[PDB]
């Protein structure tokens, strides 16, 4: 909040979308070859279904939000519009691994059940990639906010 | 109706039953199975509903929806094949005018006194 | 990019949108691609195309010479995307060469301005002047005018002036008059020169000749103050197009009204006040735009300017609060004194310029080298740099720098670090060279109180519990400080370890609470690391520290006869 610009806010992204991806991968191919040790092995087989990344830096993040939804203090109402913007360009540059980034949230959605943080997180993250699939994007969006049907007028 | 919005919420629960187990549940994760109990229930209802408004279905869309298939493309091969074979009868029915306009103007012109009675006479 | 292809496509279909509708819009998307020109210079794929595009959409337009304000912004933001990287240097430099020399013959009108002494007569030109509100003045003709005579470009301004001031105050229609000026002003090459009088004589009333050109101050009223919200809007759009050069505008405009600010009666205190308005909304009822690029113009220009003249401005905002004024006469009726203060706050309260002055700061010194501020007076105004909500501090005592030390001490974090090791860097400076010892005293109490407090916090995650403990962010602050400073501060950690074996005077009770304190000082690892920093250039601090050696090292030889090794590790430190 003391210092802001958001040509900071793409540096970040823009340091660490290719540097998460090209560094992991010359010791992910190492990984690769030698993940064949009996049965526990090829039960998981982690380096075959999806490459070796950089991942759970997510739970450093939502520590720091008791109650950041609000512009009635100014110093963290920038550290919240800094916060959602950031989170956006992780998810557009594929800067975090997705693939568990997404199933954290699901169990952090799952297991939640003045509102809590984590309902707080997934309702206000801006998500930018759009018609990708319906089975990652559009069932995500419906399941995430409980049972009810009006939603959709909002929607409309 | 209500069984497809009752099958919906037994999907939506069945999933987040399945990511819930999937994790690590530090509450009741006995939720999860009354959730997968209701959905069920829910089911059964829906079953019960749609016994009582006795819908029928063939089987052939079960393998369509088992390679995928929406409801809306087999509809368009429905309606495909009922207009394809509707221009062929068309287009057999018009060969069959122009070939009886050729046959009336042959016998006119070969046999012109029993045409011209048959055209007094229709 | 592609409107080119567009531009081709519809060039022979030949509407009035050629030239227009994708000339005068796309300097829509070139205002707000210019503010935020960071993220694009950032990533160098995207941005060849942008280049290539906007090219490719004015290809018929390399070789102008006396074009319009919108064609030469344009221009001049192909010019600034071409100038901000040198990767642009490569494909399109073929078509860079003869581009260069007719764009820049535009902007190199860089000459002593004209002095002429026509006897102004406030009529001249009454055509357009009459009522250029009405759309029947075309706008061809009206450049036309303008080039032939440079006259007739003051008598415009003079008698503009009066219709804002005495006609009604709506923001959307000052918004059009200023358009046509814009665009009128950067229609021919050389327009840009002439400005050398109403840059001072709608600010400088208390001259009377240095300026010339009388009829400015004498067809407008000078002491009404509402018509300038209009004014500084209208130089605002004015300065966007780069019609106002900044070589010689302070040799125009700034530095006379700089002299009439501070030391002037009520002849021209108005006419200070009039100094802070032109100067507060240069960088950052009301002129309400339905635009909101055009809210956004000034901050997409300013990247071509830089910190070279913000320091300059507030030298002036402190004189202004500073010579003090009684004939004022409550936010203009009241002295321009604390209405130079509300400018003074009301810069840094915006966030831009906080962090854009301590980055500065902390690139060289010599940002704020003026020698007329005094010492408390300048020790406040980087403390409105520091911090623009702060508190005004007190007075001053016997030794008015320790006090500014010892304040932004009792709260430290690691955001303030810089500003808080700003504030030394400075001070040691500001400090003459028959003084030191009055500074090296003020860093002797100043700083043996840190060592209290340090155990002040000692007695009573990783960075909540490091901004409790800012002694841990002491020390490299302290690292920043130069070797007098350490050097001084180790005969100052010296002579408290000497002083805590001798308190109690070997007493069965007030010793042992003492000592107690004294093997905690040895137990707290800031207290090593706030020495071991010092230990790098020092000639004489031997004996001072080791002292504290002495005694703890002969008590535990006895405790020792008497958690079976965790006093090992407490041994290895010493070692």
């Amino acid at each position: 909040c003391k210092r802001s610009g958001r040509h900071r806010a793409m540096v970040v992204a823009k340091l660490l979308e290719k540097r998460q991806a090209e560094i992991e991968a010359e010791r992910c191919g190492e990984s690769e070859a030698a993940d064949e040790k009996g049965s526990i092995a090829s039960g998981s087989l982690s380096a075959p279904s999806a490459p070796i990344f950089q991942d759970v830096l997510l739970q450093f993040l939502d520590t720091q939000a008791p109650m950041l939804t609000d512009p009635r203090s100014e110093s963290e109402r920038v550290e919240f519009f800094n916060l959602v913007l950031l989170f956006c360009e992780l998810i557009r540059h594929d800067v975090f691994s997705h693939n568990m980034y997404t199933c954290t949230l699901i169990s952090r959605g799952d297991l939640a059940f003045d509102q809590p943080r984590h309902v707080q997180y997934a309702t206000h993250f801006p998500i930018p990639q759009e018609e990708s699939c319906s089975h990652e994007c559009n069932q995500r969006l419906v399941v995430l906010f409980g049972v009810g049907k009006q939603r959709d007028d909002a929607r409309h | 109706h209500l069984e497809e919005h009752l099958e919906k919420f037994v999907e939506n629960i069945r999933q987040l039953g399945i990511i819930v187990s999937d994790f690590q549940p530090s509450s009741q994760a006995g939720l999860n199975q009354k959730l997968n109990f209701i959905v069920t229930g829910l089911q059964d209802i829906d079953k019960c509903r749609q016994q009582l408004h006795d819908i029928t279905v063939p089987l052939e869309v079960f393998e369509y929806i088992d390679q995928g298939r929406n409801p809306q493309l087999y509809t368009k091969e429905c309606l495909e094949r009922a207009l394809a074979k509707n221009e062929q009868v068309k287009g057999k029915i018009d060969t069959m005018k122009k070939f009886k306009s050729l046959l009336i103007q042959e016998l006119s012109k070969v046999f012109p006194e029993d045409m011209a009675k048959y055209r007094s006479i229709r | 990019n592609e409107l080119s292809v567009v531009e081709a496509e519809l060039l022979l279909k030949s509407s009035d949108l050629v030239g227009s509708y994708t000339t005068s819009l796309c300097l829509c998307i070139v205002a707000v691609l210019r503010h935020y020109h960071a993220c694009l210079i950032l990533n160098q794929d995207q941005m060849a195309q942008v280049f290539e595009g906007l090219c490719g959409v004015v290809k018929h337009g390399m070789n102008r010479s006396d074009g319009s304000s919108a064609e030469r912004c344009i221009l001049a933001y192909l010019y600034d995307l071409y100038t901000s990287c040198s990767h642009l240097k490569n494909k399109f430099g073929e078509l860079f060469s003869d581009f260069c020399s007719k764009v820049k013959n535009t902007i190199y009108c860089n000459v002593e301005p004209s002095e002429s002494n026509m006897r102004w007569a406030p009529e001249f030109m009454i055509d357009t002047l009459e009522n250029p509100a009405a759309h029947t003045f075309t706008y061809t003709g009206l450049g036309k005018s303008l080039s032939e005579n440079p006259a007739n470009r003051y008598s415009f301004v003079c008698n503009a002036l009066m219709h804002v001031c005495v006609g009604h105050h709506d923001p959307d229609r000052v918004n059009d008059i200023a358009i046509l000026c814009a665009e009128l002003t950067g229609y021919c090459k050389s327009l840009s020169a002439e400005w050398l009088g109403v840059l001072k004589a709608l600010c400088c009333s208390s001259n009377n000749g240095t300026c010339g050109f009388n009829d400015l101050l004498c067809n407008v009223d000078v002491s009404d103050l509402s018509f300038h919200d209009s004014l500084a809007t209208f130089v605002a759009i004015l300065i966007a197009r780069q019609c106002l050069l900044l070589e010689d505008l302070i040799r125009c405009a700034a530095i006379p009204s700089l002299l009439n600010a501070a030391c002037s009666e009520q002849d021209s205190e108005p006419g200070a006040r009039l100094t802070c308005r032109i100067l507060l909304h240069l960088f950052k009822p009301t002129v309400g735009i339905r635009s909101s690029c055009d809210r956004h113009l000034l901050a997409a220009s300013q990247n071509r300017i830089v910190d070279g003249a913000v320091f300059a401005v507030l030298k002036a905002v402190f004189v202004l609060g500073d010579a003090e004024l009684k004939g004022s006469g409550s936010v203009e009726t009241a002295s321009l004194d604390v209405y130079a203060k509300y400018v003074l706050r009301s810069i840094c309260q915006q966030e831009w310029v906080g962090e854009r002055c301590l980055k500065s700061l902390c690139e060289d010194s010599n940002d704020l080298q003026d020698p007329v501020l005094s010492s408390a007076q300048a020790q406040r105004l980087m403390q409105l740099i520091c911090y623009p909500h702060r508190l005004l501090d007190n007075e001053d005592g016997e030794n008015p720098q320790r006090q500014r030390i010892k304040r932004i001490l009792q709260n430290l974090d690691q955001w303030t670090m810089r500003q808080s090791s700003l504030e030394l860097q400075l001070m040691i400076k500001q400090t003459p060279n028959n003084e030191m010892n009055s500074l090296l005293e003020n860093i002797a109490k100043a700083t043996i109180e840190v060592f209290q407090q340090s155990a002040e916090t000692g007695s009573s995650p990783v960075l909540s519990s490091l901004e409790r403990s800012g002694v841990w962010l002491v020390a490299p602050l302290i690292a920043k400080l130069p070797t007098s400073v350490q050097g001084h501060v180790l005969k100052a950690a010296g002579e408290e370890l000497e002083k805590g074996q001798h308190l109690g005077s070997s007493s069965r009770k007030e010793r042992d609470r003492q000592k107690q304190k004294s093997m905690s000082l040895l137990s707290q690892q800031p207290f090593l690391s706030l020495v071991l920093t010092c230990l790098k250039g020092q000639d004489e601090q031997r004996e001072g520290l080791l002292t504290s050696l002495y005694s703890q090292v002969h008590q535990i030889v006895n405790n020792w006869r008497d958690p079976k090794q965790l006093m090992h590790e407490a041994l290895k430190l010493r070692l």
